This record gives C-alpha cells, structure tokens and sequence, in this order.
RNA sequence: CGCGGGGUGGAGCAGCCUGGUAGCUCGUCGGGCUCAUAACCCGAAGGUCGUCGGUUCAAAUCCGGCCCCCGCAACCA
RNA sequence: AGGCAAGGAGGUAAAAAUGU
RNA sequence: GUGGGAGAGGGUGGUGGAAUUCCCGGAGUAGCGGUGAAAUGCGCAGAUACCGGGAGGAACGCCGAUGGCGAAGGCAGCCACCUGGUCCACCCGUGACGCUGAGGCGCGAAAGCGUGGGGAGCAAACCGGAUUAGAUACCCGGGUAGUCCACGCCCUAAACGAUGCGCGCUAGGUCUCUGGGUCUCCUGGGGGCCGAAGCUAACGCGUUAAGCGCGCCGCCUGGGGAGUACGGCCGCAAGGCUGAAACUCAAAGGAAUUGACGGGGGCCCGCACAAGCGGUGGAGCAUGUGGUUUAAUUCGAAGCAACGCGAAGAACCUUAC
C-alpha cells in the first residue's frame, strides 16, 4: 500500500488524474508537479508499472491516515474466543455463558474452541451435546454460523450477535 | 571460542604478485574446491583488465579493495524483547574480507557469459567509483546513520 | 521574523522525548525542537541520538534567526541529555555555561505509581 | 567517597549559631542548596545537627541560596 | 413491485468514496516450539470483487442494467 | 593523568499454562 | 531538690520556598504524552516545552544515618508558645513510700463511617485503551469515594525485637549517640554489630539474653473446623471483642541437611549462539517410519538419545506373517 510521492516518480511522461474523477491526459511530471502545487495539493504515482506513469493529484498524508483507520478499525469489530473441554461441569460452564454474554453485549463476535486430549472415541458427541446446549442457552442475544465443526483435533463454533 | 582471541588465518602468498590479499580473494572466488581453476579465472580476468584499462591489474585489483571497504557496518542483537540492528566499526581485517565476499557476490550476479569476463568488468566497476560491490558498500553505510538511533549498544 | 542573538537553551530530558526549547535573554522562545520533529514516533524518540538530532535541528533553527551566545540549562536526566549537549557544543554555537535545573519537589504529592515505590 | 578538603578544619574559630554570617556556611552548602554530609563536613552528630538548624533558619531567612544551580558538567 | 444502501478469499470485513495496488481475522492443509497440548511461528491452499457490460489507458471501485438481498414502503380503500 | 573506588543516573526491562 | 543537657515527644498559633496542577499575559508551532511495543488520551478555539504573575491545596528534598524521641501506634520545613518523659552530676532531703497488675478508665497506624469545610496531586470503585485463548488484572489515560482539616466515633494489625514488665547477677571487644569527668582515657544512660560461659530443636541469643534466678500477669494445650456458629456486649452501620461444639484427619508444624529446581547472583565452558560456507525444508527419486489398507503388510525401536535403526544384503530361503 505504498507509493512514490511528489518530484520522486522517476519518468518523463506521467497522466495526469486531476481531484475530481477526469482523465485529464498524457502529459510532463514537472507540468504535474505545477498543477498539484496550483491547488495545495501534492502528486501520487498510483499504478507505477506501465506505459505512461500514474501521477493522481490527491492529498496523501490525509489519505494514508484514512488507509490507516480503516487498517485498524476493521482488525480491532473483533473476535473474541472462549476455551472450553470435554469433561464440563456446571457452575464453571454458567461462569463461561455469562462471561460470553457480556462479549456479545459488548459488540465483538464470538468464538467457542475446545482443547481435545485422550481417546478420540466419543469425543465430537459429548463436544456437539455442550456447543449445542449453550447454543440453546444463548439463542436470545446470539445466533449460530458455522455448525459444529471437528475436523481432526481442531473443534471451533463460530457464534455472531443478534443486535450489533 | 569465550577462550582464545583465535587466529586470524594465514594464506602462502600469490604465485604470479607476491601478495597475500591476492591470494585471499582467489580464495574467496573459489567455491567447490578448486582454486587451481579459480586462480586461472583470476589471471584471465587480470589480462582482461590489463587489455581495457589501461592499468596495473594489481593496482587496479588494490583500488577496487579500498572502494569497497565499509566503515560503520550493521550488525544483529535482540535488546528489550525486539531485535535492533547495531551499527559499529570494522577491524580492517574483517573490513577487509567484508569487501572480497561483496566483490565475489557481485560477480556472482552480473550478467554476460564466461565468468573470467564477469569478475573483470567487477573489478574495473570498482577501479572506477560504481559496480555491485560498490553499491552493496553504500547500502551497508546508509544502514548505518540511519539505524544509529541504537548505536549505544557498542556490545 | 524576530531576532535577538544572546540567549539560552532549554532542554526537558524525560523518558518518552529529550525536548530542546531555545530562547531569549528574558525568557521568551524564538524555536523549539523534539524528537518527533526529525522523525522518530515512538520509543526511539527518547533516544541519545534521537536527542542529538533533534538538538542539531535547534541549533540550525537558531542560526537561521541569527543566534550566536548560548547558555545552557540541563532540565533532568532523559535517556541522551548528554548526548544533545555534546552536539550543542559541536554545532560550531558560542556554547557559554552549562547548567543542571532540576524540577525535583522538596518532597511536594506523592507521585503517580511509576515513581511510587520509591517512596 | 571525600577526603581532601575536610570542611570543618579549614575554616578557624566561629560560632555555629550566627546566622547573619553568610560566607562562614558558604563552606557547608555545596554546589547545589543542600547540605554536605558527615563523610564531607568533618562534624559531631549534635553539632552537624545544630549547624543544619542554623542552616534552615538562614534559608527562611534568604541569606544562604535555598535552591542554586549545577555550573560546568 | 415502490425507494435507498451493498453484495469480496471456505465465514465476517478492510479497501470502493482518490480508478492501477484486494489485505486481515477466523476455517482447511502441513511442519516446527514442545516431554505433549495450547498459544505460538512460518508458510501452503483458498478471490477478479453478485456480476454483465460500459466508462476507460487500468473498474472492485466512477456508471448503468439485471440479479438480488437487506433495510424500508404495501399508505388514503 | 591514572590507581581502586564513593555516589546520581537508564539500559537488563520478551511473555510463558497445564498433564496420554 | 538544686544544677544542667539532648531530643522529627505532644498540641496550639503562625508562616518559608521548591514542586504540582489551575488561570491570565507573553512568545512560539505540530505534535506532545506514553511503552516490552503501542493504542486511548489531549493539541491548531494554538497544546507540550519556555519565561512573567497569581490562584490554591498538600507534603516537607538535601542534612538523614546503620541515627534521635516516644509506652505503643507513631513522629521530621522552621519559629513561637504551652507541655510530657527522660538522663546525669551533687548524694543534699524523704525513709521501703516499692514491683506487678484480674477487672476498669485512657490512648491507640491505616482504612471506614457520621457532620461540615476544603479539593492540587494522588486514586478503590468506574469508564476507557492495550495485554490476553479468557482480563472483572498487572502496563498505560482519565476518574468518584477518599486522602487533608475540624468535631464525633471506630479500634483492627506482621499493633512485630513475630521477644510482657520489674529487679539482681553472669568475659570481653567494637562502632554508634548522649551526659558527667582529674576530656590521649574512664565513667554512667541508650542503639547496633561480633562473640566467654551458659542455653536452646537448631537457627540463633548472648550486660538491650531467648543465660542463671525470683516476682507478678497474659495466654497454650494436635490440626482443620474457626476467630466461624450461639449467646452476650459494644458499635449509626461495617464489624469488633468474648469464644465453642458436632464432626474430621494422622499428620498440621519448625529448624536445618542432602539434592532437586528456579522466567535467582557471580565465574566458566562446548560449533551452543554470533561470524562463515554450504546444505535440509521446496523439485524428483532412493530408502525407513507413521498412518491406512489388507488374507498378511511379522516384531520391536519413541524428543535429544525412533525414524539409510536391529537388517552388515527380504525373489525362495531368509522369515517370524
Ligand atoms: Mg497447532
């Protein structure tokens, strides 16, 4: 997501892009230089590799912040996980709900991963019987998109809210 | 390796110069094992050089060494958790074999045919002030200066 | 735009950025420059040679308002103090007298919880 | 660890308890306004405590710097 | 159908908004850390942006059709 | 200028959970 | 008693600058702040840094100590006052007046809580952002109770020398302060450090004893249950004091000693990293292994140290299937 930017693009023939949308057309890199500076603007090489060079007439600093934001709002709008077992009791698996809960009411996506050691005999059922059973629980605030998935020795669900 | 300072190497000098940095870098061209075919290429492409520049192809050889040679180079320590690039001086004696492994380098990736001719145009490159060598050694300044911002870590 | 050729030099030396602030003989400043003027956002903007940058671009400021005698006052111990005062002394800047102010309380507050501890 | 200019012995007969004499516990302020230490003044407990009253008295007072500054580095 | 907002790697999205650059998180695949697992680390496979066009030299993107879907509108009868 | 130190400094400042 | 002497002892009345933040005036500009890295955060209505003035509120750097005071909690700018205890010298006066202390009264950090004031910093709760598999946490930015003062409570504590106080006696040395002296060295009174005897489970203690005694009080009677339950009493309430049982187990505990380990400290080493060349990992194949499959894929080998291994010779034989 990098690009050359105001006398630094290295050719002699650079199109111009004005602010709007035109194509304004094939012309100098110094005569693009000049309309950027007529407008306090500056010049930016946006597809360097081919015949005539890119010189679009933006503002960049602004832009790379915008790119910036959009970087992280997108990443962090997040993935929450909770880490359960085969053997699960009752009190702890209510600590577990709640605390799921309060993920979903937050306004981030939830994730159930469990950590499987120990005869792969009936290991997917009891897993389907719990995933499921909290599934029934949370079908208030929550709803189910990727149906029980074991797939070796990595079970995941992937639970998404109701109102975001 | 924490006990002896442990020796810098020595080389029985050259069989047509009388000269241990020849030697060195006859050394360095050879990759396989087979200096008696290197050394041949090394004196193929001093009779290249003797035929286009009109030089000394020891002289010439000595002048691209000193081009070559860095003064700040950069170096690898991971320091509060993250890895920082350290720049710092050069013995000449590392200095020294830092230049004849570039200078192999770049022989290894110029472009015509026989290599006698490669290692040739190399050493003119560096003869004159511009080349592989001599532009993997301005890279390796620019390293430092620049990533100076953790030179007091000197080790 | 101003100009007045005798004065001081300010540096604040704290953890995060070594900033220099450089003034009149009253106590008005004609430039100040940091860290993060000549790059550097981040931890290696509190940084010796990050410090001596940013020290350099102050005195070519100062040149440029025509500057020439400089007193020098050290506020605190950030990681280049002595760093940026070397390269003061270096700039080829009538470098007068160095001096060490420190804004340490007679004991004052009880400070935050990184200073804590230390009682 | 001081050694070589024992600040009690060079400076001759005077009383501790005269706080208009300013240049007399010029010796005892260092370069900063604080107070030299037993291993730097060369004094008894209680006197080195009685000198530091004065000290503080002349402070409230002005005569001897209250806060100075670090000149050379 | 009436009007507006969009459809993007297997699922959700950043890019669309300035026309060149499609990435990341999770899922599948494998190895490695390991005593083993988790995480972790590193990659592999996986899209042409619903999509057909046009604009345009280059369309995800400007723009139009259509699918649609969603949100709404199904009001005075 | 050194002999050994006596002190004020900011670099060390990676996070690390169990048993088929 | 006289004669001194030290002291952050305690309260009352001030007031001294450094610092912080707030608010103006200036001048100045694009970031500052932060960190293992960053993000929130504040800043163009001009922040940060810098000088000028004030507005506040706290706490008092150095000296400062391993010191001093206090019964203990605790106590430090400095002055003034009122006032505690103390220590000595003189041995001058009194003439056993002492020592302890069940109860009781009194104090009693810090937090809390009541009432009012103050409100800078800090800062539970609380909101953020990161860290994270999860974060109600550590890291970072706010931020209210609250810290502060006043009255009134509370009254707990690693309230600890984890050592009750009173006296006597039992080698020294050494530093520390503090007084008296015929003041290079004595003598008293504290505070430490090293140790004669002796003790003690040892570690240790050792004229400041946990020694040797006596005096008098407090409590102990396995752990856990449990400072809980009940009651009683005190408290505006939190809770506190006072203090069990039923049951339940064969350990709960301390000291050290070996070793084991340590994301403890020093010193070393090794191709361990670095420096260096070149590979594996990618391609194909050769093997051996897992896995499957199959009538049988003989058996074992398991991180280094199983995996071109036993097999240094599987067409049959070998050869177990
Ligand atoms: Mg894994």
């Amino acid at each position: 997501k990098e690009y050359l930017t105001n006398e630094r693009i290295r050719a002699k023939q650079v199109r111009v892009v004005g602010p709007d949308g035109k194509q304004l057309g094939i012309m100098d890199t110094r005569e693009a230089l000049r309309l950027a500076q007529e407008m306090d603007l500056d010049l930016v090489l946006v597809g360097p590799n081919a015949d005539p060079p890119v010189a679009r007439i933006m503002d960049y600093s602004k832009w790379r912040y915008e790119q910036q934001m959009a970087e992280k709002e997108a990443r962090k709008t997040e993935v929450k996980s909770i880490k359960f077992r085969v053997k699960i009791d009752e009190h702890d698996y209510q600590t577990k709900l709640g605390h799921i809960k309060r993920f979903l009411q937050e306004g981030h996506k939830v994730k159930v991963t469990i950590m499987f050691r120990g005869r792969e005999v009936a290991h997917p059922e009891l897993g389907e019987r719990i995933l499921n059973r909290v599934t029934e629980d949370l079908k208030d605030l929550a709803v189910v998109e990727m149906k029980p998935e074991m797939l070796g020795r990595d079970m995941n669900m992937l639970l998404a809210p109701v109102k975001v | 390796a924490r006990r002896r300072r442990a020796e810098v190497r020595q080389l029985q000098p050259d069989l047509v110069y009388g000269d241990v940095l020849v030697t060195a870098f006859i050394n360095k061209i050879m990759r396989d094992g087979k200096k008696n075919l290197a050394a041949r290429i090394f004196y193929d492409a001093c009779k290249i050089i003797q035929e286009k520049t009109g030089q000394e192809p020891l002289k010439v050889f000595k002048q691209a060494v000193e081009n070559v040679k860095p003064r700040m180079e950069v170096r690898s320590r991971r320091v509060g958790g993250a890895n920082y690039q350290v720049p710092m001086e050069v013995s000449p004696r590392r200095q020294q074999s830092l230049a004849l492994r570039w200078l192999v380098q770049a022989a290894n990736q110029r472009p015509e045919r026989r290599a006698a001719v490669r290692i040739a145009h190399e050493l003119m490159d560096a003869a004159e002030g511009k080349g592989g060598a001599v532009k993997k050694k301005e890279d390796v300044e620019r390293m430092a200066e620049a990533n100076r911002a953790y030179a007091h870590y000197r080790w | 735009k101003r100009q007045v050729a005798s004065g001081r030099a300010y540096i604040h030396a704290s953890y995060n950025n070594t900033i220099v602030t450089i003034t009149d003989p009253d106590g008005n400043p004609i430039t100040w420059s940091s860290g993060g003027v000549i790059g550097y956002k981040g931890s290696r903007k509190g940084t010796p040679y990050a410090a001596q940058l940013a020290a350099l671009d102050a005195a070519k400021k100062a040149m440029a308002y025509g500057m020439q005698s400089v007193d020098v006052i050290v506020r605190g111990t950030g990681a280049g103090r002595e760093q940026a005062i070397r390269a003061l002394q270096a700039s080829g800047l009538q470098v007068k007298s160095i001096v060490d102010d420190t804004p340490v309380p007679h004991n004052g507050c009880r400070p935050k919880k990184k200073f804590r501890k230390a009682s | 660890p001081s050694r070589k200019a024992k600040v009690k012995a060079t400076l001759g007969e005077f009383d501790l308890r005269d706080y208009r004499n300013v240049e007399v516990l010029k010796r005892f302020l260092s370069e900063t306004g604080k107070i030299l230490p037993r291993r730097r003044t060369g004094l008894s407990a209680k006197e080195q405590r009685i000198l530091a009253k004065t000290i503080k008295r002349a402070r409230i007072l002005g005569l001897l710097p209250f806060t100075e500054k670090l000149v050379r580095k």
